[PDB]
């Protein structure tokens, strides 16, 4: 009783065995909920890479490129240290910048239920059966809402993961394919 | 009793020398496929890894923190001498909490023995007719009764050398 | 008439429709003090020691980037220091005034005729929803039983180190 | 009273010479040859072992990764003092989740012991004769009985 499966083909498989003897329709939802979520990280992470094998940076792109502004981090040089040492070279102070904004949009997805935030409650609302559906309600300037265009979502989804998780590889050790 | 089953296939058929099914002196008519069957997928997966894991490819880094690469240890019986002891425990310890938790009939539909997961090796394997499953569970099965006699062959002939 | 468990005193009175029931109260606690108070605390000191089991046993080999390898769990806070637990401790409050909606005293908590002891609304994923009263009550008979093992287990995490002075 | 049980075998017939199954209680008779059937072949798997180990065949190998072999063990109440500390842990272990496993059957006194296919081997309980079973099972009780006279000789032929 989920979402459309595989277009070419279709299999559930591994889905009643939980939503039916270990959990219930509950967990139906939980596991959509975290599948879009994976889906759409793997998707910005599979951009994020190809622009920076690419070059596209703030030197090529822009008029700045010194990112530290005190630590001395030039764009240059964190393009040219490739894609998984370059994270690593990221300044503590941005980094906490970035945990900011990720922890105040989990957050809200975690309180805000529906339009504004719950002043009183045993749990949050999202921490209860079917807490978080998947959907945010975020959706600036919507162009449509149908039933294709969640499949085409999902899709993409798994295929950026798929995709991320091989590049990833590669640049760690001999995949098998080829990029 | 069991000609028409699965197994039995040309050029061969039902082929029992011992006389194993011949009666239930032990219940043979059931968990002798599930014996059977239960041998060759260690196997299989033995002998797609023993072959790739005698060609030369080789996870990254190190076994531990201590610095002892994995390229160092080699293939065989001779890269049990490589693990230490602590090692061997735990490698047997969370596959035998495999064996009391997910190598058995769980849910309780399954429609055979081996049969656990229900839906994760349907690889667009609905669509296929009831007669697909008979084929690539007799192709199920055969991989893994000729497994064995490859990974026998590739565990006797190392000590013969 | 008599207890169930230890057969040789008088069975204790109200104690009756609850999940471990098997009649052991030889102190007679439950004759003087509150039982939905009583079990809401078996559960949380049950809750609070299953989770203290597995921090004890994973935080020998783990460790999060930036800390401190210690052998023994016992000395983390000494390698953890004063202001982090102090964090840990005080958010476990705020924690627990959003969780009982401000009820926080033997006399606030069960004023409302809602609110059962040890539901806290949490279920994220879905387990046990839907589903039937025995099945309900199973479920409940393995939290209490895995979390009593769990308090006389932390004991002896914690104390086995104390004598000695090595990890478990 | 309490004739035609299992493994009354005659040289004798009724071996009671002091009232001890009517004096016991109701019952003790479940007890006792669900308590004697275990006693009986420990005490075969004492003389089975304490023979052919007498006669040195051994397993061939080690029996730690410390070099200690099989070779290096001589017999009697010698040789379990001699298997390692851990050595004779997962001897107990494996043993231990046993009578765990096979008292708890649900049934206890009922059915006796909880056959010896309870772990990595499989029983059949259908095919049951009637007549064949009263034999066998009286041939196996009584060579456990002398066993156990037969194993009280050579624990007690040692120290004397
Ligand atoms: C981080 C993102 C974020 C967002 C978008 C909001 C948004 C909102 N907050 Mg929250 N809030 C946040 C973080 C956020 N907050 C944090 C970190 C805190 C402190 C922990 C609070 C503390 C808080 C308090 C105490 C209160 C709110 C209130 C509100 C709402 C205004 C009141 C109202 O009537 O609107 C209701 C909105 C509608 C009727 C329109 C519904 C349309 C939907 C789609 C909402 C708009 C889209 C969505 C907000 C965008 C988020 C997506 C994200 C990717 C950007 C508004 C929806 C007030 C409230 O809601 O209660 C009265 C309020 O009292 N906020
Ligand atoms: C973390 C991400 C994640 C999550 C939560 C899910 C969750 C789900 N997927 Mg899914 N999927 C993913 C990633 C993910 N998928 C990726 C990358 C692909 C592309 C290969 C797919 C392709 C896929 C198809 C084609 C379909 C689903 C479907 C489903 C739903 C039912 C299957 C089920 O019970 O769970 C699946 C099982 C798990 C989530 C268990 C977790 C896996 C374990 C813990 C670790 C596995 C690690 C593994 C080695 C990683 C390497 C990748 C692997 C291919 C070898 C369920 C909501 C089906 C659906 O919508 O309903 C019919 C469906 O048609 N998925
Ligand atoms: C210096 C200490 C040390 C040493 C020598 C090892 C050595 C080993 N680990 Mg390991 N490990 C260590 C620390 C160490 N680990 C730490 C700190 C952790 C974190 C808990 C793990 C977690 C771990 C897992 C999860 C697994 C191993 C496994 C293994 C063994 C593979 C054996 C095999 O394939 O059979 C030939 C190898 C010997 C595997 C194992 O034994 O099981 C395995 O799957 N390791
Ligand atoms: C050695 C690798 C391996 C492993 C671990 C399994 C494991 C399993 N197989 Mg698989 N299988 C294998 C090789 C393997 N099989 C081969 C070589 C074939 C071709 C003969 C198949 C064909 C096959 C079919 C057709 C089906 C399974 C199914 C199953 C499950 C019972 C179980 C998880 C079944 C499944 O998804 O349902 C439980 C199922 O229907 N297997
Ligand atoms: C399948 C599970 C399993 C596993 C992993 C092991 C593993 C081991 N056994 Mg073993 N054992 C098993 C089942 C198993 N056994 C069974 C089923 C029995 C019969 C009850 C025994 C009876 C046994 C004996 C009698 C001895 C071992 C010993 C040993 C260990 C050698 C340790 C050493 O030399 O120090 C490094 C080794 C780790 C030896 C040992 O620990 O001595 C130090 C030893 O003497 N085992
Ligand atoms: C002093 C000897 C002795 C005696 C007389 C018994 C007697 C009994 N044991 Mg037992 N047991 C003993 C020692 C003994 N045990 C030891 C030393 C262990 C290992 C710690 C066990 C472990 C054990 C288990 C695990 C189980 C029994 C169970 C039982 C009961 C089976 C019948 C039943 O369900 O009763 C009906 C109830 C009255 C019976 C009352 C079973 C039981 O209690 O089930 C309810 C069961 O599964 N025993
Ligand atoms: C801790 C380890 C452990 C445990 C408890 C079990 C438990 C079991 N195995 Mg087993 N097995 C294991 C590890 C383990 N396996 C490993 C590591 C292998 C080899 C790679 C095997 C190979 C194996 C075979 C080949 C068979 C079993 C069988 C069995 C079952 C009855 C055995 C008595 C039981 C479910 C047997 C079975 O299904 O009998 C009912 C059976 O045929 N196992
Ligand atoms: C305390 C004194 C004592 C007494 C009175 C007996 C009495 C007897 N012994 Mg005995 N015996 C004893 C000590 C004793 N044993 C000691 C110390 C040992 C150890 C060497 C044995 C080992 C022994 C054997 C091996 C045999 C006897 C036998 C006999 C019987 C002739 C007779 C009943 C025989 C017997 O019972 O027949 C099988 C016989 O063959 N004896
Ligand atoms: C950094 C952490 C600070 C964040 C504050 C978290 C707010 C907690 C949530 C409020 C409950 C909201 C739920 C329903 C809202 C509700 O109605 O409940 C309000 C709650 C009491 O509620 P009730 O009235 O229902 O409780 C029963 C009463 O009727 C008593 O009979 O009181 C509080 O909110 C206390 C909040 C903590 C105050 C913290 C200040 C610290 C003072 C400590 C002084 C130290 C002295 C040291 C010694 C000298
Ligand atoms: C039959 C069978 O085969 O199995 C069955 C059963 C089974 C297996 C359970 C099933 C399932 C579910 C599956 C397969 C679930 C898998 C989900 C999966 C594989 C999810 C990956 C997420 C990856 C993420 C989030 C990466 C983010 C990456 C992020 C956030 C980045 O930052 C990328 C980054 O690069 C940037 C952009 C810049 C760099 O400076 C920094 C790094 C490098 C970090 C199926 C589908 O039912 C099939």
């Amino acid at each position: 009783t989920p979402l459309g499966g595989e277009p070419v083909f279709i299999g559930e498989n591994y889905w009643d065995k939980l939503t039916l003897e270990y959990g219930s329709e509950a967990t139906g939802t939980y596991l959509r909920a975290a599948e879009l979520k994976h889906g759409r990280s793997a998707m910005l992470a599979v951009t994020g890479f190809a622009f920076h094998k690419l070059g596209l940076t703030l030197n090529n792109i822009s008029p700045h490129e010194y990112l530290s502004i005190r630590d001395n981090i030039k764009f240059a040089d964190l393009a040219a240290m490739s894609p998984i040492e370059a994270v690593k070279h990221i300044p503590a102070e941005g980094m906490a910048q970035i945990f900011a904004a990720i922890a105040a949009v989990e957050i809200y997805e975690l309180t805000h239920r529906n339009g504004k935030l719950a002043y009183d409650e045993s749990v949050a609302p999202g921490l209860q059966p079917g807490g978080l559906t998947g959907d945010l309600g975020w959706n600036p300037l919507n162009i449509k809402v149908t039933d294709r265009r969640r499949l085409s979502e999902l899709q993409n989804g798994r295929a950026a993961m798929f995709a991320i998780s091989a590049w990833v590889a590669a640049e760690a050790i001999p995949g098998s394919v080829p990029i | 009793a069991f000609e028409d089953e699965l197994g039995a296939q040309p050029p061969l058929g039902f082929f029992d020398p011992l006389g194993l099914v011949a009666d239930g002196d032990q219940e043979k008519f059931d968990r002798l496929r599930y014996v059977e069957i239960k041998h060759g997928r260690i196997s299989m997966l033995a002998v797609v890894g023993y072959l790739v894991q005698e060609a030369g490819v080789r996870l990254p880094g190190t076994i531990d923190y201590s610095g002892k690469t994995f390229a160092e240890i080699p293939n065989g019986f001779a890269a049990f001498k490589e693990i230490p002891a602590g090692g061997l425990v735990q490698l047997l310890f969370f596959i035998g909490v495999l064996e009391s938790s997910v190598m058995r009939d769980l849910t309780g539909e399954a429609e055979f023995v081996g049969d656990f997961r229900n839906g994760a090796i349907d690889f667009g394997w609905d669509t296929f007719d009831e007669e697909t499953q008979f084929k690539k569970r007799a192709i199920e099965l055969n991989q893994g009764r000729a497994a064995q006699m490859g990974i026998l062959a590739l565990m006797v002939h190392e000590q013969l050398g | 008439e008599m207890s169930k468990a230890v057969p040789f005193v008088k069975a204790p009175a109200n104690t009756a429709g609850y999940v471990g029931d098997v009649g052991f109260d030889p102190l007679g606690f439950s004759d003087y003090f509150d039982m939905k108070w009583l079990r809401e605390s078996e559960i949380k000191h049950g809750r609070a020691s299953m989770l203290a089991c597995l921090g004890f046993v994973v935080q020998q080999y783990i460790t999060i980037p930036g800390y401190t390898h210690v052998d023994d769990s016992n000395l983390a806070p000494q390698a953890v220091g004063v202001s982090a637990m102090l964090q840990i401790v005080l958010w476990m409050g705020v924690l627990e005034f959003w969780t009982n909606k401000g009820n926080v005293t033997m006399e606030t908590m069960f004023s409302s005729p809602d609110r059962v002891p040890g539901n806290l609304g949490f279920d994220p994923m879905g387990l046990s929803v839907g589903k039937s009263q025995a099945e309900k009550d199973e479920m409940a008979l393995k939290e209490i039983k895995n979390g009593r093992l769990a308090m006389l287990a932390i004991g002896g995490m914690i104390h086995h180190n104390w004598v000695t002075g090595e990890p478990l």
